[PDB]
């Protein structure tokens, strides 16, 4: 039995002064009230909507430890369903994507509209002599799902906020890359799928957080690979200013620049494609977010990405102590094949199982959690400390609450927000609660 | 069935292919890199279920690249090896190649010959690491005019569609 | 530790309406519950009377998670013990089957004799000066064992109703396969053991409630395998009448005939052997027992059988989402060599590991075993309701509960008496509470 | 020791069981079947322990049929496969044969070859589902005078004695 | 949550009388406790002063499951560290033995000195602004390292008593082989390392308590392995006399002797040399101690080794049901090349992974983990009767709490000890009950 | 490279190997015991982690021994194993020998060859224990008068630093 009342997840975080337990990438009490909690109430991302174009086209996907079929209506809309039947919970679809008229359960035979009606149930009138109601029995659905310039997020709750009062400011980073041109974004050829044996809040702190490790932990690949024009050396080198944006959870970095130059990891024809757009995406969205081409993005739980590299990353726990990579690349629908065969190309040699960055990433969060097995190395304070202090508002455009790059703002805010998600039954009181810690932050 | 080779060539392609593998076996990446061809190939892709429609009219849910790597791209993996800045492989790791079911047909390109084997990669790192990769592979052979082989082009299938290792640092 | 104060059993279980929960399969708590009151008190099938013919000969078993060691006295009775020594528990046989004297514990040497009595300890008068009584050392017995027709079963408890008791009605059923000739029945070469990894209460279920999964599960075994006469076409599409009884957890049901035909899987010569002995058959039990010759049948909790394929299976659970199975081949004790050889080469052919109709049961546990892991999939209701209602007592000679085979009583009686089990502590409370509900579901 | 083949005849026969491996492989099952001959026994029977007075006397306890099939037998379980109403094999299993240490033996019966092998076989089912079988393997084949060879017996040892994959829905 | 309240150890142990209950095996619970509060405080061995002989080297180890790094420091002493940077708990060093400058974190590149200190953090004035304090982030030193001739034990604790306080009178029987001549003793050729299925506490009580087992368990080793003069046969078959110490947790056992004769297993090589240095070995120690070639000692709670064939092992537990073997070859350091290389090859030839005797010990260990799993065998008594009631006090010279070498004097002072360190706070309170059982065991 | 054998001698050593697999297997321990040389070394060492520096060096840490054994002791492992009280091995352990990428070169020595083979070795215990040791072996052949083979040597490599089984009670 789990009972959170002998639970007290505030005394294993410290914001005000930036330090953490190591316990909590451990304890499995802490996972098991995580699922509850975490993903059972906040929006998690469930596909492209270029993956399901058509009617009767679906995808099978996974919002936390359950598997869920996203399947596209017969009207233009778009519907979530648990994947599981109503009879002995079998699961009623296997395959990866395609098109479907039916899902038919292959345990006993009970089968299910697009919908999510129950349209079949084998000898009804002598099996069911008093009558089964089949309005009841209907597949299990999603109560909320919505969309956003092509990326379908989920939840399973009702009393949470709608998208984009819960986007909130993330949103104005997130248009930087969903919205560079004319008719959208769209997903290039499949996903990449493993697993790392590590908790899932340290890819997201990395992603939310962190471009620091970039300086140490990825040394040898800027010394080894750096035919049309990249960029010279890496950013941090050359740039003016930094920026690096948490509230709510939501991370974002990246550097200032001059001209439209990617990171060196990118290859020519990718490049050449930015400076080529780079007039259309300035008509769009303006100077700063047209030319932020490098730098990390995350928005809370489990939603990666980075903008040069055209990536993006999606976090399934396993357990509390391992996790389950998505990958996609995402490019611009109104390119050519060849750049998109380039786009393809540069996404799946950078930042794949055996992409030159993933590497080093996934080598230190293994060993991070192996060593997080004894009693004295899951009990000793750590420093989040760096840059703290130091927040402010711009008033250049830029929204939310600001620092320099090479601070941990986000990730504090991030383990503010999973604290206080944890300790709190209703939204409003989270609401309530990260409003009192914002005011603090800036006091 | 395709016109096969005779028993001596099929003798000195597999001895070819065993060097290769203990060379990659001993850490010797310069001579490994000094044994393939020019215009290698060195493909990978992933593997995804389909329906049974599907499979039946011959369709497939969408595949990537896990490698696409020419021989400058493979020399760039080794350089990056060769820094001791690659916190992935230190300490490095330990692997064992064992290649079966040697099966060598010709190619109506002159002296060009056309390899599957099946493989298993054992690949062991530090502290009780273990991680097994099974699978099949289609190589190329080119005899040049020294009576030595190079390797033109490598083609490499992996059977699991959830990859369960968290980096693949060793070259197959 | 565990305490099952705070566990609430009832609320996960809704027999009137039909409605479970499948948590129940997944909680480790409850799983330890079970191990505690359900296999510790309950009778369970230890083996068979023709696998210790002579005295001394033994078997190696389980009764639940425990190892057990069942041996044929030297006045002709049968005996078991925990196989496990009284000093630092070590294991005192290995074996599967054999002939022995004694046993010899390999660590220290203490050695027992086949009626569990400690005859030598390694220097006694040198090691235990004050002197050890042998007597309070002896080996674990079981303190219940009885035979019913070849079939021994044990018992931890003491409190426990006898076997015939426990029962009931479900010894009218099962004579129709013990009690068909003169001579009892025997075993035929050897046991099968696999493991599945699933719960067991999913197969336990299936065999006491579910011949409806035959329909569309086994429609491809149906289509390919239906050289003496065997059945035309499967029983169900033929039938004219049909019955299952679910009584006290344990369940049985078939289609009635008019001739005796077994399903369409078995060998010629089975159909033949059936067909010649029909008369015998008829002469001791009646006309419904003996032209019953194909259905499912299962004793509570882990006795599981088929009648025409002469099939015999026991269920070992290996943790909340593990099970072990043995199968057994079980034939007429009067009939010929090559008639064995048919039933040999029949029953491993159908329901084998690799057999055509449990390759499907197999991989729907697994299936639905591996979508409970979340925390939505696990917390959603199901549907018991088949057959709700429409239950009565026949007057033509068959004892018991009844009702249409294409229903569900067996299981909702079945998921009662575990909940019962669960939340009592002496068997007087099961009765009673097992008699109140057995009196509301006629009214 | 007994009169052992030639060079050439071994690399016949170890060819020839290669050839069907990867059609195994390949999801050709009517073309396995047809690699097939008439008067196939596909046999596979259970693994017990025994006591130390049983082994030494050379007594052992009761076992079983796993596979007990003809030809009609494999050619009925082939036919359920393509009918895709088999659950458990849908999606198809991923499987790889693994073959070594073949040893080929002449027979007093003409034109008919002896073979005992080492057998690997790895099965990935969808999504992370991973099993290995170990064990050995006496086949017996068959020349005909079409230069062609036919598998005339198969008997398979597996060396669990509780096996632990739920069913053996893929043929060895 | 693991909450000790509703524990209660003393229900698991009667030591008075000599029963024991199998659960303390399995319960994970249990291990956690273990884990905090015996490891947590009680003196650890980490590694022997010969394999970091020069300033900066260093060595790899575990206290309990915790990674520790010893390191010499550059005035001679000896420091040992928690294995974990103060920025998200990275491992800073990854290779068994060597010299080294400065201790580096891999992931962003924080940089300590062999003394923990603090000395390179990248970027400190950007990352920084307010001021980072270097010397509260310095490494986690273990509080309390001390060497006991040759030998290094770390304690996490320091309210506990002294190595010398703590060792008590197992020094006396320590000495015996560490202090056979002049100039010391030294490790020879490497580390064997590897894994056994079961708890940890098994080979304790073997090699506290156990010489029994060595009748029946390596009688097969006996027969066949029993070219300079080895001893005749093993020594238990001519022995005069026999004694066996236990007290605090400590035991050791041994059978007194006339001639300096090690056991059967054991190299001509060694036997010869052990004859030649009887002389030095009798002037430095005594009669006793000089002759004592042969026999058993283990140091609680993982310190084990064995007399003639110079092989020490360290215990590390992983979980309840594991643990990790840690094997050493000492020898003195004022051999020869050869002598030692004999005693390499001895060694591991009787104590490895393959060795003939270790085999046995293993596998039984191994037998009684997997018994364990059910729910009645791991709730009935066993027996720790041996020798009971015989405790005496020597006065020959032979110092503590004695007894013939078959009992479990020394096992029930074990199991007494771990059961009194679980159920109490300060080590104040452990010293008291150690006293008063003491007092009790006399009378 | 060394002057290589050509195919016959190859082909032979290869099945002398195998042969010496399958007696291993098949429980045979005195054949395979009189398949061994009189001077035969069969050693086997750990394996262990070295810091970069030491790697470049060609510096290690030490190691020591897990097998050293001459003719005699693998009798004396024998004759323990003969007796029946060796309760390790009772139930005796069920193991597989699966050898590939076999080369072999010649030696300065007269009749005398080296070989070199990859190996994975199956050891499946009683109910549901299995093992996989995958690693190296450096093996040493001569050849007599009378057309049969012994083996002089045999250095075994085992690729884990932290071995996972509690014994090894069989030989590689």
């Amino acid at each position: 039995m789990t009972t959170p009342s002998d639970l007290n997840i505030y005394q294993l975080i410290d914001t005000q002064n930036g330090r953490v337990t190591p316990r909590i990438y451990t304890d499995p009490d802490i996972y098991q009230l995580e699922l509850e909690r975490i993903f059972g109430r906040c929006w998690l991302f469930l596909a492209h909507e270029s993956q399901i174009p058509k009617p009767g086209d679906f995808f099978n996907t996974y919002m936390g430890e359950d598997a869920v079929v996203v399947v596209r209506q017969k009207d233009g809309s778009i519907k979530a369903f648990l994947n599981q039947c109503r009879h002995r919970a079998m699961r009623v679809s296997y395959a990866d994507c395609g098109n479907t008229r039916a899902f038919t359960c292959p345990y006993h035979g009970w089968s299910y509209g697009i919908n999510g009606e129950l349209i079949d149930v084998p000898l009804e009138p002598r099996a069911y002599p008093q009558g089964l109601c089949k309005s009841h029995w209907g597949l299990n659905e999603v109560p909320c799902v919505e969309s956003y310039k092509g990326l379908i997020f989920g939840n399973w709750d009702t009393s949470a906020p709608g998208l984009r009062d819960y986007l909130g400011d993330i949103a104005w980073y997130l248009d930087g890359m969903l919205d560079r041109r004319e008719g959208g974004t769209e997903i290039v050829g499949g996903v990449q799928k493993w697993v790392i044996n590590c908790n899932w809040k340290f890819p997201a702190e990395q992603f939310a957080s962190d471009q620091y490790h970039a300086l140490f932990s990825h040394a040898s690949a800027v010394q080894v690979l750096g035919g049309d024009g990249q960029t010279a050396r890496p950013v941090w080198e050359t740039a003016k200013d930094a920026l690096q944006f948490g509230q709510d959870g939501h991370g974002s970095g990246f550097f200032f620049t001059e001209k439209p130059d990617a990171n060196v990891w990118v290859d020519g024809a990718v490049s050449s494609y930015y400076r080529e757009t780079y007039a259309e995406a300035e008509q769009r969205l303006g100077e700063v977010r047209a030319l932020r081409l490098a730098g990390h993005n995350n928005i809370f739980p489990t939603l990666s990405w980075l903008n040069g590299t055209a990536t993006l990353r999606v976090w399934h726990p396993r357990g509390p102590d391992q996790v389950e990579v998505w990958a996609f690349c995402i490019t611009d629908k109104a390119a050519s094949d060849e750049v998109k065969a380039a786009f393809e190309n540069s996404a799946t040699r950078a930042f794949g199982p055996a992409g030159f960055l993933e590497q080093d990433d996934s080598e230190n969060w293994c060993e991070i959690q192996k060593l997080l097995k004894g009693h004295r190395a899951r009990n000793s304070k750590l420093c989040l400390e760096m840059g703290l202090g130091q927040e402010k508002r711009r008033d250049d455009g830029i929204p939310g609450i600001t620092n320099y790059i090479f601070s941990e703002t986000a990730a504090r805010g991030m383990y503010q927000r999973w604290a206080d998600l944890l300790s709190s039954e209703s939204w409003q009181e989270v609401l309530d609660k990260t409003a009192a810690y914002q005011q603090e932050v800036m006091k | 069935m395709s016109a096969q080779v005779s028993l001596e060539l099929h003798h000195r392609i597999s001895q070819f292919l065993f060097h290769e593998a203990s060379l990659l076996d001993d850490w010797k990446f310069r001579d490994w890199l000094a044994q393939l061809d020019e215009e290698i190939r060195y493909t990978m892709r992933t593997t995804v279920n389909a329906q049974t429609r599907d499979r039946r009219k011959g369709v497939q849910p969408p595949t990537t690249w896990i490698f696409n790597d020419t021989k400058d791209q493979l020399e760039r993996r080794i350089a990056r090896l060769e820094t001791g800045m690659a916190w992935a492989e230190e300490p490095p790791s330990r692997t064992r190649h064992l290649i079966s079911n040697c099966q060598i047909s010709e190619t109506d390109i002159p002296n060009v010959f056309a390899v599957r084997v099946n493989y298993l990669l054992y690949r062991a790192q530090k502290e009780r690491d273990e991680t097994f990769y099974v699978g099949t592979r289609f190589d190329k052979v080119r005899r040049l005019e020294d009576d030595n082989w190079r390797l033109l082009e490598r083609d490499i299938v992996l059977d699991q569609a959830v990859i369960t290792s968290h980096n693949l640092s060793v070259l197959f």
